[PDB]
């Protein structure tokens, strides 16, 4: 509750209108993996669609809370139709991106006062403090089509460049095969699954995306960003790791790496490596760099 | 194989479809249903004024007879 | 182990291809909007029927003045 007036004192003179928002741990448990670690430095921003695009970067501390005298809220504390972001991270990795909307807000804020609204993004039950002193549908899809829309042409890339190659393969990474079987010239099946995941995976957080922002010539040049997700899906896959290889080494991983010269490898089990390029267009670098930088 | 190529692309189109139709039909759902919470308010929020204004007027017929 | 490794991989084809059906039915949609104007019919009834009773007891206001 504190923190409402710290903002209200230091930030809320720097920007107009403030709606204060408290989140369940049950809503915390769609982002975090197998943690629970306190919220200071999330960053919530605001993203509106449809007539113009803008964040505004923003912490609000949480902090785990018993002061409902109502059981069920114990927990912690921190033109509709857009879009609000939390950017949570602490010392270690791990990094979460969370969508408030509204339209749970304005009808939320009417009347300790709490009420409970709902989540469109990650649906879950909110709840929302009102202090004393106060075209829909193409509306969240764009964050979704057009990073598709990157790995359709991704994709399309890898297949001009394998029409450079005669159609086969190459090995690019000192990899054995895990054995020279004669049932392995199949692999027909591995190829095709790529074309399955790859579509078939976005998020904002994708290593290109990251491979996009570079913060110097020299040290990205020299630096790869890779991910990794499973075949087929069983697991949870692993997004913008650095490589400061064992990956063609291991099964169940179609490896993808990306430079951020825009350049990508795709790598298959048995070390066939694929060479892709990217094309992005000025919108495009403008919008990665709105909101990613 | 060049020719299986168009297969993974057809497979991965119907996927991405049916994510759609899924995502689109839940919110849907989930978001008439706010609806008609809001519209059960709101008539109860105007049947609020409808029984304070019927209530000012008996309170101000019981004073009738105070200002004949 | 190679074989260890497609046997997960064969019997994962397996349970990871079964994932893929999905259904949607347009019907429902339909029904729900009929619903609403049969609604708004009924309230539309239930309005002129209390409107005719509150144009009556003005009338009876009237008309039971003349007794005392």
């Amino acid at each position: 509750m504190d923190v409402h007036i710290d903002n209200q004192v230091l930030s809320g003179l720097g920007t107009p209108l403030l709606v204060h928002l408290f989140v369940p741990d049950t809503v915390m448990a769609e982002l975090c993996p197998n943690r629970v670690p306190n919220c200071e430095g999330a960053w919530c921003q605001t993203l509106f669609s449809d007539r113009t695009g803008l964040t505004r970067v923003c912490r609000v501390f949480a902090a785990r809370g018993m002061l409902p005298g109502r059981p069920s809220h114990r927990g912690t504390f921190t033109n509709p139709f857009h879009v609000a972001a939390l950017r949570f991270y602490d010392e270690g990795g791990l990094v979460g991106e969370l969508q408030i909307y509204y339209l749970s807000l304005f009808e939320g804020a009417k009347r300790a006062l709490v009420r409970g609204i709902a989540h469109i993004f990650s649906p879950h039950a909110l709840y929302v403090v009102t202090y004393p002193e106060l075209s829909i549908l193409g509306a969240p899809e764009r964050e979704f089509r057009f990073l598709i829309s990157v790995a359709l042409r991704i994709s399309a890339s890898f297949r001009e460049k394998l029409a450079m190659q005669a159609w086969t393969a190459q090995q690019e990474i000192p990899v054995v095969i895990p054995t020279s079987y004669s049932r392995i010239y199949k692999n027909s099946d591995l190829i095709r699954e790529a074309f399955f995941t790859v579509q078939t995976r976005v998020s904002w957080e994708s290593c290109w995306v990251k491979a996009t922002i570079s913060n110097a010539p020299k040290t990205p040049d020299a630096c790869l960003w890779i991910d990794s997700h499973p075949l087929y899906e069983e697991g949870a896959s692993a997004w913008g790791k650095v490589i400061d290889v064992a990956l063609g080494t291991d099964g169940h991983c179609v490896h993808l790496a990306t430079t951020s010269d825009g350049q990508a490898f795709l790598v298959l089990p048995g070390g066939f490596v694929i060479k892709g390029q990217l094309a992005l267009t000025p919108e495009e670098r403008g919008y990665i760099l709105a909101r990613h930088g | 194989s060049p020719e299986a190529l168009e297969l993974a692309e057809r497979e991965a189109e119907r996927a991405r479809s049916e994510r759609w139709d899924r995502c689109a039909q839940v919110l849907k759902n989930r978001l008439l249903r706010v609806e008609l919470d809001g519209i059960m308010r709101d008539h109860l929020a105007r049947a609020e004024e409808i029984r304070q204004d019927l209530d000012a007027v008996v309170a101000f017929s019981d004073g009738l007879e105070s200002m004949q």
